[PDB]
């Protein structure tokens, strides 16, 4: 009920541009994706996630 | 320390000195030797309002400070955004040099009706304001840079203008207090 009443639109186009806006937002958004592949991306440079 | 004219040309002179510094600091772009880009990242020397490529590619690119970034900014806290303002307003070194003349003014008005003596007085509290405006500019400058680096001549220009400010206004003082000792020496006689 926080994602469905939230401006601007929290939901994103593809994982890879989730992932690039969680760099660009410095700690004010979260992505909410599979434990795997996240895990994959926490080990890969620049390891800022 | 000693006279009255004297005292009067090296308070006039130490004035219009600091006016200048001050003047030349903020009117400058020497405050900031570091890296960074002037239009890659490349040697260049920043000011208050605008940034100057030193031994770049493009070398004379005075381009002006990011003092608000696009592209992301990731927003600020409400004492971070009031100080990005203050430092890309410069409100207080401009104050410094308002209040620097502001002290020049009554000085020389200081010639002309010689009997109100409280204008010395109000020539001494601007050049210690003045000096105080400086000082907190210099803060909130630095504080804002730190956010290799070196510090170019119009930084020193400010701290010596801030410098003989307070020295003026001591010397201002001075001068109050010894045309009130002189009121009491002949109104006791």
């Amino acid at each position: 009920t926080y994602m469905r009443s939230a401006e601007p639109s929290v939901f994103v186009r593809t994982t890879a541009e989730g992932v690039a806006r969680v760099r660009k937002s410095k700690g004010k958004y979260a992505y909410l994706l599979e434990s795997t592949m996240n895990e994959y991306i926490e080990q890969r440079k620049p390891c800022d996630t | 320390l000693f006279d009255r004219g004297v005292q009067m040309l090296l308070t006039t002179v130490g004035a219009f000195a600091a006016f200048s510094l001050m003047t030349i600091a903020v009117g400058t772009d020497y405050w900031l030797y570091s890296r960074g880009v002037c239009k890659e990242e490349v040697m260049t020397h920043s000011g208050l309002w605008r940034t100057c490529c030193l031994e770049g590619n493009f070398k004379g690119l005075c381009k002006q400070i990011d003092h608000f970034p696009e592209d992301a900014d990731y927003e600020a806290d409400t004492a971070e955004y009031f100080l990005r303002a203050v430092r890309a307003s410069s409100i207080f070194p401009i104050l410094s040099v308002i209040l620097l003349f502001m002290g020049g003014l009554c000085i020389a008005a200081s010639e002309f009706y010689k009997t109100r003596h409280n204008i010395i007085l109000s020539a001494g509290i601007f050049f210690v304001s003045a000096g105080l405006s400086n000082i907190i500019g210099i803060i909130v400058y630095i504080s804002a840079n730190a956010g290799s680096y070196s510090y170019g001549w119009s930084f020193y220009f400010g701290a010596l203008s801030f410098i003989i400010a307070e020295m003026v206004g001591v010397l201002a003082v001075h001068m109050f207090i010894d045309r009130h000792k002189q009121l009491r020496a002949t109104a006791r006689a």
